[PDB]
């Protein structure tokens, strides 16, 4: 077991992404190895974020699930809670992981998080400041980001 | 050739007989230490091993020493099965081989085959896989929806969400689901979480960033170390904050209190 059960495990999230990918989602594995995986999050419309391609690195640790993913952005993105490392702060991939939680509700989350985030718990003060103080100089450097890094 | 003083065997498999602690010339499992019948935790778990004094370990090895394990039928039975009517001692991998029970709440009792707890009673959503067909390797939970698991996917969640984050994978139930657990025979260790627990967890993230990105800087300790006053401070851009310097890198003054680093310019 063990590692084998982490393999059958990532394979059938593997195929139940496939077939019911969740919105402007699409991940899999890179290459030959299935615990290292490759997103993509089409900018959700509506958004600052609005025609961007943002690419993120999955990292399935040796004990999935019974340790969440490992997550992070490789695109520069303007976020209160992404920092310069692509590092995301989000609680279903630290404190509110469960062995239920599947990679394709990661993601649901993480989509979420960009159409909706969390100032008050913030990864970057600044942002989060210019957020809560300025929504409109918060929504075009948003922009101005998306264009410069993501497109 | 390393072995337990308990139960006389191999160091063998954390997941099922716990740390294999040597300290102060004396190797005992962790869970060998804490599920014998008869030995005293008399201490700080800074002092001993984890409580347990060797003058009490060693005692109680000597004790051990005059019981056969009904399993294997030789000397050095440290647990004994905690049902009144019943006098069968046994080494814990022993009990394991046969199908017993140890409790880790309370008096950490454990049981025999014949008196062990029960349950009243697809595939394990923990590891997707069809649920093992003997029902003493599967469990319910109470909580809701009558779910069952296997029982080693059970134990190795609560091995590494531990106590603080143990619930129930559903509906998130942290006080009848865990009890029900422990008296079925989950160990549910009182320590923090798995992906807490690596090195360099989370190191990277937040790490505020604290990194002097000016064309040269002006301090010896470098761009990687900074203080908390004069122009050795750390100061970072207004706008993205992940892009920062020594103030007199910038060559900056504490009259204006506003840095837009070269990018949001
Ligand atoms: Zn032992
Ligand atoms: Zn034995
Ligand atoms: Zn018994
Ligand atoms: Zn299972
Ligand atoms: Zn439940
Ligand atoms: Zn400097
Ligand atoms: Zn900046």
């Amino acid at each position: 077991g063990g590692i084998l059960m982490a393999l059958k495990r990532i394979h059938k999230e593997l195929n139940d992404l496939a077939r019911d990918p969740p919105a402007q989602c699409r991940a899999g594995p890179v290459g030959d190895d299935m615990f290292h995986w490759q997103a993509t999050i089409m900018g959700p419309n509506d958004s600052p974020y609005q025609g961007g391609v943002f690419f993120l690195t999955i990292h399935f640790p040796t004990d999935y699930p019974f340790k969440p993913p490992k997550v992070a952005f490789t695109t520069r993105i303007y976020h209160p809670n992404i920092n310069s490392n692509g590092s995301i702060k989000l609680d279903i991939l630290r404190s509110q992981w469960s062995p239920a939680l599947t990679i394709s509700k990661v993601l649901l989350s993480i989509c979420s998080l960009l159409c909706d985030p969390n100032p008050d718990d913030p990864l970057v003060p600044e942002i989060a400041r210019i957020y809560k103080t300025d929504r409109e100089k918060y929504n075009r450097i948003a922009r101005e980001w998306t264009q410069k890094y993501a497109m | 050739s390393p072995v337990c003083l308990l139960c006389l065997q191999e160091p063998g498999d954390p997941e099922k007989l716990g740390e294999f602690l040597q300290k102060d010339n004396l190797c005992v499992h962790y869970f060998c230490l804490i599920l014998s019948s008869r030995l005293p935790q008399k201490g700080q778990p800074n002092r001993g091993l984890h409580g347990f004094m060797p003058e009490d370990i060693k005692r109680e090895a000597v004790r051990a020493s005059k019981k056969i394990c009904f399993v294997c039928k030789k000397k050095g039975a440290a647990i004994r099965c905690q049902n009144d009517q019943c006098v069968q001692n046994f080494h814990l991998p022993c009990g394991q081989e046969r199908g017993c029970l140890s409790q880790f709440f309370g008096e950490y009792k454990s049981y025999c085959r014949k008196h062990r707890p029960t349950q009243n009673i697809e595939s394990c959503v923990l590891c997707c896989e069809n649920l093992s067909r003997t029902s003493v390797e599967n469990i319910q939970s109470p909580c809701c929806s009558q779910a069952i698991y296997h029982r080693k996917c059970i134990q190795k969640y609560a091995h590494t969400s531990a106590k603080h984050f143990f619930k129930c994978p559903q509906c998130n139930n942290r006080e009848e689901f865990p009890q029900e657990m422990l008296r079925m025979g989950i160990h549910i260790p009182d320590r923090d979480a798995a992906w807490e627990l690596e090195p360099g967890a989370f190191s990277e993230l937040y790490q505020r960033y604290r990194h002097c990105d000016a064309p040269i800087c002006l301090y010896e300790q470098g761009r990687d170390s900074f203080e908390d006053e004069g122009r050795w401070r750390l100061i970072l851009c207004a706008t993205c904050g992940s892009h920062g310097t020594h103030r007199d890198c910038s060559s900056l003054r504490p009259n204006s209190k506003k840095w837009e680093c070269n990018e949001c310019l």
